């Protein structure tokens, strides 16, 4: 959870390192201490938001690598990690737009009903380009 | 006879009346313009009067399929799928000095049979598509396209 | 005294097991492997391998009860298990003559063969579609079983096995092409009393008939007399045999001419029309017509599929597309037709061997890669259900969406053969080499770069839909040799419309393609078309041959000596692959290297009966034109790729099993040669 | 009956004169360009991709396709034109022309690249590498491709092209020792290397290194 | 005087090596080309198809197949006439060295090469055949005995597509497909005759055709799929006499006429050069060729 919400704190990121970095003195990462590490790697991406390349370098995303004790042994079996992660060329963008314009959150959703009135003056227009968006539109 | 049911002699050989004997098989000298001697030209397997020169080059799947050599003109220029007479070549008028005819592909080919020039000494002529639309025009019956 | 690591512990089980092979007493002393077997079956030993040569090279031995009670009791301690793979082998392996501790171990499979027949019982679906006589009887008890464990599933899966064996291909033109050649030979040769039986056992099968409405109807309704003019021939060969040559001189005749103007309506069916039993099932539950991999998947239905399938599209017709599995799940199929799933079912095992030893290897695992196991099941011994080729586009129609996209024909090389060549008949090797390197230098197949390279579509997902291919001409590059089956042909030549990937398909013979096929002995690893394997990638096989030199080396030696013993059971592969596996290298230059292993003629004659079984010679020399063709996959896996050939013994290692590929798609012209199939594609 | 919709068309000069008026200024080209993208929207006269971009919401992912709609449709129309085809001092928008109305920046295509220097185009430049695999466009194609780790056929065309193009000599003892391989042999091509100014050479001091041993660098 | 011949072209135009016109004017077909040479008589000439021999009597200008000896797969490697001319005694693609009485229809006498005879020729003894085997082996076929053995490889598996031996028994000179032209030398004898090792030479670099030692046996007129009509005199001088290119040539051997001082460029580039051997320039260029001329005959 602390992974989800480490934005909305950092602390609820750097402290979740400190209750693995100290389990990390006895237990060991590799369970899933490979995929809470990998949710880690998410969120390492996106390395952009886990604010460590943006807000403050904030010393952490280096408490990350070596808290899986990745020293002597680093490699092979990421492999065993690809296996954790499991023309008419003008109608086809007459659409492009309508493909696009299906936008929920639309400023004016008159600019999803202005663009579409500006294809229903249209095509409508060819009433085979209505019962392929304008059934879905 | 049986010389009518054989192997390709119910599938590709069946128009030719081969229990029937030597007029009800009137035979056929075609010879090529790759014919590059006048000796051995295609000596199989005669007229059914009834069959045209629509019988006669489908026998160039049948001399390519009783005479192991005269090469396999493929397969699509022979004929398309073992029935009658070759949509890139005719059989044209022969003469009595061995003069290669081209013009008037009128007499022997599909239109009338290759029992409509009497003679057991023809040559040919070449297609360039002039000569393949004033013949499968006149044949949409004589080229069987099943 | 073992108490470690127990793997290369039993390699040991395994020197006593293969050097034994009654004598300390060894009917004991056999116990070295059979407990330390029971040590390895943890799972790293999966190999079933060497687990058969235990039950294959005991059930040849059979032997006193330490046969059961501490071997196959010692099996009966673990569990089937693993035995989900070899049960197509186990219904080969159906007689063996001792039932007595064998029915025992066949009662032993009707409870290894009563659980997970629930997954198979497709191979008893096939086992009763087939003779196996009097171990089918044991097949057919063994139904027993399976009409106690829940016989809703058996039923069901039988139903469909059945409703599809009755509906398989067509039936008219199935009985009217299994005339077409039968009595031809009978009417001008003559076979007399040989196929006097050839239409006979057709007659069957139209005593059910005006059968099933509007197709096993409308053919006999107007075809009432379709019969009148066979018991003619019947009566009166008895008595007349030149007065009725008169009626194979004509019945022959009649229906031929109807079955051409019948072959263009051959592709939309119904199902309506000869099968509305399989229209009305709508669902089975117990259908995993292609799942069948694992479960996590239980199980696929069929919630069908167009009355009206769309067929093949060849000479053989077995209707490919997809027929609706529940798991909202088009199941992809092309049903397979008059054949044979021990051959594709050993394509599967082989493609099990082998991805398990691609799993197993260096570099080579993290850039890993696999061939894909096609799916197919037997529905008779002569027939099958094949597995919608999953996306693709095969060297014939990949050949054409270039020369449509480019407009130049595929004659321009065969017609560029009609201009440099009369053609190619009798044009000896430096002649064929000559208009080879004429109708060549002109010639180029830029192509697979251009066709790569409209997708692409990252201007990269051209790398890496080849970085993709690459590694994937490699791989079953490689694999097509050491095996056989190079097939040249371009519907084998395979792309992917998908990642570009390796696609063999249609697999011919289990042997290689120079002692074949005759149309040239082609000796090539495989093609070079080579601006279409040269232009996807850099230098023509140099990054990639640095990859065959990846695969090669790895699949040399990665367990090879053993690997090799139980693929030799294809040395003596019981009916199928026995069947199908001698007349592999084809048998056109085959039978003839050594008339007179044995002996053959003058022991069939002064005998007053011992041809029937004379065995010996002829069914242990087909056995021994076996092994004097399988000693000789093991010797031809010791001298060419451990891999037998040439002049250049030893081993020939990495780079001489290097050349022996570089030699063979540049040495020589042998590349030239083949024809129809080899379509001399720059 | 519907469709009353040419409805695609209209080539743009004057409007190529407005594009050749603001390319001086304008080098961060994504903002006078995008406003002119809503004048290279307005295809025609009318319709849906022309009154179309009159949206106010106007992204910069419906421009990238109507970007050719008022150019494949002006487009081969020097006029103006192709007249101001290059320019122009993110540069992404090119790759959908493109395969399938070419355009030239092949030879400069290093410019086909330098503006983002990243080496996106390694298939503009493996065309350039087949046209003549060059003796200098062949190891330039061993540089490119480190980058790419395809070394593994980068160690192709240098083994390929050290046995096939000549016999080289500085790229193939450096991708020969990556790398086993030339260990000691790459150190013997330091006993003809002392005579190449040993020194820099890092084939012939790595493998003392590429391989403890560290007594030879003592 | 007669010559000759075709290529892929297939135009028996028999032209005259002391004059510059056409002697004999006959197109060529249902077949190559493997042989258009006048028969030891040189009156009944081989025009060579599946085995076909069909002797058009170069003295009756165009003719009727007159005296077929057809039959035996594939195409007569080489129609040598066991000189008695009594016996031809080919040697097919097909293998078996029968071995025509080439004056009745029939084969007398077999021997089996397992690996489609490359060469074949008489020693002019009558007591020799010296049938060569795609292997190499000189399987020394004499006339009367069915003897493999005395059988000898120059070069293993490298097809000895040449074998050239002279008129007297003092040679060989063996050439394989490769262009490797072992040098032999025959105890002229009968039956048995050892072979003895002058010099594996280069042929040429590329690849050898057919390497005739003269009528004369003075040179080793060695030529090649890359165009050259090269002659090699006897002795020392199997060290070059002469490299003879050309366009497509891909001249497919030699022949020497009635002095050693006439080289003929048998090329699929439409010609059938006489040129002028120890003078290497064209002397008599032949237009009669649609395309190209291969295998050949010059009995002047």
């Amino acid at each position: 959870e602390l992974s989800v919400v480490g934005g909305k704190e950092m602390t609820r990121y750097l402290k979740e390192l400190m209750p693995l970095i100290i389990n990390t003195f006895q237990d060991q990462s590799n369970s899933f201490k490979r995929d809470a590490a990998l949710t880690t790697l998410g969120q390492l991406a996106a390395s952009s938001g886990y604010v460590v390349g943006p807000l403050l370098d904030y010393p952490e995303l280096l408490g990350i690598l070596i808290n899986i004790l990745k020293t002597e042994n680093n490699p092979h079996i990421r492999r065993g990690t690809v296996r954790l992660i499991g023309e008419y060329y003008p109608t086809v963008v007459i659409h492009n737009l309508m493909k696009i314009l299906n936008d929920p959150s639309l400023s004016i959703h008159h600019t999803a009903a202005i663009q579409a009135i500006m294809h229903i003056f249209q095509n409508l227009g060819l009433r085979c380009v209505s019962f392929l968006d304008q059934i879905i539109p | 006879k049986k010389k009518r049911t054989n192997t390709n002699s119910v599938d590709v050989l069946e128009y030719f009346s081969f229990v029937c004997g030597d007029k009800v098989p009137n035979y056929e000298s075609m010879g090529l313009e790759i014919y590059i001697q006048a000796s051995k030209k295609y000596k199989r397997n005669s007229f059914t009067t009834k069959v045209r020169k629509s019988s006669t080059i489908f026998e160039v799947i049948g001399f390519a399929l009783f005479l192991y050599s005269t090469e396999k003109k493929p397969d699509n220029f022979e004929e398309d799928g073992l029935t009658v007479e070759d949509i890139s070549n005719p059989n044209n008028f022969s003469l009595k000095i061995v003069d290669e005819d081209g013009e008037p592909f009128e007499d022997n080919f599909g239109k009338l049979d290759r029992k409509s020039t009497i003679q057991s000494i023809s040559d040919s002529e070449v297609v360039l598509c002039k000569v393949d639309d004033a013949e499968k025009s006149q044949n949409e019956i004589e080229t069987p396209l099943p | 005294f073992d108490n470690t690591w127990y793997k290369a512990w039993h390699n040991w089980a395994l020197a006593n097991f293969e050097v034994i092979s009654s004598n300390l007493i060894h009917r004991h002393v056999i116990p070295a492997i059979k407990g330390f077997f029971h040590s390895i079956s943890l799972s790293e030993s999966s190999s079933l391998q060497d687990a058969l040569r235990l039950l294959t090279l005991w059930f040849t031995f059979g032997g006193i009860p330490e046969a059961t009670q501490a071997m196959h009791e010692g099996f009966n301690l673990i569990q089937i298990g693993t035995w989900l793979e070899v049960l197509p082998q186990l219904i080969s392996r159906i007689h063996q003559p001792n039932q007595i501790v064998s029915r025992s171990l066949l009662s032993l499979l009707s409870d290894l063969g009563k659980a997970h027949p629930q997954a198979l019982v497709y191979p008893l679906m096939v086992a009763i579609k087939s003779e196996s006589l009097s171990r089918q009887k044991a097949a057919l008890s063994i139904i027993e079983k399976m009409r106690i464990h829940s016989p809703v599933l058996v039923d069901q899966a039988e139903l469909v096995s059945h409703e599809l064996i009755r509906m398989a291909v067509l039936w008219h033109e199935q009985w009217y092409e299994g005339l077409d050649d039968a009595s031809r030979q009978f009417f001008g040769e003559h076979n007399t009393e040989k196929m006097f039986a050839a239409l006979e056992p057709l007659y069957e099968m139209l005593k059910r008939g005006p059968e099933t409405l509007r197709e096993i109807s409308f053919q006999n309704s107007f075809g009432r007399d379709l019969n009148d003019a066979y018991e003619w021939l019947m009566n009166y060969k008895k008595s007349k045999d030149v007065s009725n040559l008169n009626q194979a001189w004509d019945i022959y005749y009649n229906v031929f001419r109807k079955i051409g103007k019948q072959l263009p309506q051959l592709q939309t069916l119904e199902l309506q029309h000869v099968s509305p039993k399989l229209l009305s099932a709508h669902d089975l539950e117990l259908a995993v017509p292609g799942t069948r991999a694992s479960g996590g998947k239980p199980i696929v239905k069929i919630s069908k599929f167009e009355p009206v399938f769309s067929v093949i599209s060849s000479k053989q017709r077995p209707r490919k597309f997809c027929i609706k599995g529940s798991d909202g799940k088009d199941y992809k199929y092309v049903l397979k037709g008059h054949e044979d799933i021990r051959q594709d079912s050993l394509v599967m095992q082989l493609f099990g061997l082998v991805n398990t030893l691609l799993q197993n290897d260096a570099e080579c695992f993290r850039r890993h890669l696999d061939i894909q196991q096609y799916p197919a099941i037997p529905l008779s011994p002569k027939s099958g259900l094949l597995g919608w080729v999953p996306n693709s586009d095969t060297f014939h129609v990949l050949i054409r969406e270039h020369r449509e996209a480019k407009k130049i024909p595929l004659n321009i090389e065969h017609w560029v053969m009609l201009q440099m060549a009369p053609d190619y008949d009798n044009l000896t090797l430096l002649q064929k080499v000559e208009v080879f390197t004429y109708a060549l230098n002109n010639t180029e197949g830029q192509d697979l770069y251009k066709v790569l390279w409209l997708k692409s579509r990252s201007s990269e997902t051209w790398l890496e839909r080849r970085t993709t291919y690459t590694r994937s001409l490699a791989v079953m590059s490689m694999t097509g040799y050491i095996l056989g089956l190079g097939d040249r042909h371009p519907s084998n030549l395979m792309l992917d419309r998908i990642t570009g990937k390796v696609i063999h398909i249609d697999f011919g013979d289990c042997f290689e393609a120079a002692i074949l096929r005759e149309k040239f002995p082609e000796k090539v690893p495989f093609r070079l078309t080579r601006m279409l394997t040269y232009a996807m990638e850099v230098s023509g096989i140099e990054g990639s041959f640095r990859i065959t030199c990846e695969n090669v080396m790895k699949v040399l030696r990665d367990n090879k000596g053993s690997l090799m013993a139980i693929l030799e059971a294809f040395a003596f592969d019981p009916l199928i692959n026995w069947g199908f596996d001698l007349p592999t290298k084809k048998i056109e230059e085959e039978t003839g290297i050594q008339l007179p292993v044995m002996n053959a003629n003058e022991l069939l004659s002064n005998g007053a009966i011992t041809e029937e079984e004379v065995q010996r010679v002829e069914n242990e020399h087909k056995n021994a034109i076996r092994n004097a063709r399988a000693m000789l996959v093991l010797k031809r896996i010791t001298d060419k790729l451990t891999g037998n050939d040439i002049r250049r013994f030893n081993d020939l290692d990495v780079p001489e099993q290097v050349d022996k590929l570089i030699q063979q798609a540049t040495s020589v012209e042998n590349l030239c040669q083949h024809y129809i199939g080899w379509c001399p594609f720059w | 009956n519907y469709e009353d919709e040419m409805q695609v068309t209209k080539l743009p000069v004057n409007q190529n004169i407005l594009k050749n008026a603001w390319y001086c200024s304008q080098q961060k080209t994504k903002e006078d360009w995008q406003e002119w993208i809503r004048r290279l929207s307005i295809q025609l006269l009318k319709e849906s991709p022309s009154a179309c971009l009159r949206s106010c919401s106007s992204l910069v992912s419906v421009y990238y396709p109507l970007a050719r709609e008022l150019f494949n449709a002006s487009f081969s129309s020097c006029w103006v034109e192709l007249q101001t085809s290059y320019q122009e001092d993110l540069v992404e928008f090119m790759e959908h022309d493109d395969k399938p109305l070419p355009i030239p920046i092949h030879t400069l295509g290093k410019y086909a690249q330098k503006c983002h220097a990243f080496a996106k185009a390694l298939h503009y430049k493996e065309v350039e590498f087949l046209e003549e695999p060059k003796n200098s466009t062949i190891e330039a194609l061993i540089s490119i491709n480190n980058q790419l780790h395809q070394t593994d056929s980068a160690i192709g065309i240098l083994k390929h092209a050290q046995q096939h193009n000549e016999l080289q000599l500085k790229e193939t003892w450096y991708e020969k020792l990556q790398r086993w391989e030339d260990a000691l042999a790459a150190y013997n091509e330091k006993e003809a290397a002392g005579e190449d100014s040993v020194e820099v050479m890092m084939g012939k001091l790595r493998s003392l290194y590429a391989l403890g041993e560290w007594e030879e660098l003592s | 005087v007669i010559l000759v011949s075709a290529g892929y072209d297939h135009t028996i135009r028999f032209w005259e090596a002391l004059t510059g016109v056409c002697s004999r004017t006959i197109q060529h077909s249902d077949s190559q080309v493997n042989r258009l040479e006048i028969t030891n008589d040189k009156k009944l000439l081989a025009t060579a198809g599946h085995q076909n021999v069909r002797l058009y009597d170069i003295r009756t200008t165009n003719p009727n197949p007159v005296a077929s000896f057809e039959g035996h797969r594939g195409n007569v490697t080489s129609v040598s006439f066991q000189q008695d001319n009594r016996w031809m005694v080919t040697s097919s693609e097909d293998g078996t060295i029968k071995v025509w009485d080439v004056r009745s229809p029939s084969i007398p006498r077999n021997y089996k090469h397992n690996a489609p005879v490359n060469e074949v020729v008489i020693h002019p003894n009558q007591g020799e055949l010296i049938s060569c085997d795609r292997d190499g082996n000189i399987r020394i076929w004499d006339l009367g005995e069915n003897q493999c053995t005395h059988q000898l490889t120059p070069e293993d598996d490298t097809s000895l597509q040449s074998l050239s031996m002279a008129s007297d028994g003092s040679m060989l000179a063996a050439a394989n497909t490769k262009g490797n032209c072992y040098v032999w030398e025959m105890p002229n004898h009968t039956d048995a005759s050892h072979l003895k090792p002058v010099t594996k030479f280069r042929a040429h670099s590329t690849y050898i055709t057919r390497i005739l030692l003269s009528s004369d046996v003075k040179h080793l007129a060695t030529c090649s799929a890359d165009h050259t009509a090269r002659v090699w005199s006897i002795d020392d001088d199997f060290k070059l006499e002469t490299t003879l290119d050309g366009h497509q040539r891909w001249v497919w051997d030699c022949a020497f006429s009635a002095d050693s001082a006439y080289l003929v460029t048998a090329s699929s580039d439409h010609y059938v050069r006489l040129w002028d051997l120890s003078t290497r320039e064209i002397v008599r260029q032949y237009g009669g060729h649609h395309k190209g001329a291969v295998c050949v005959a010059l009995n002047d």
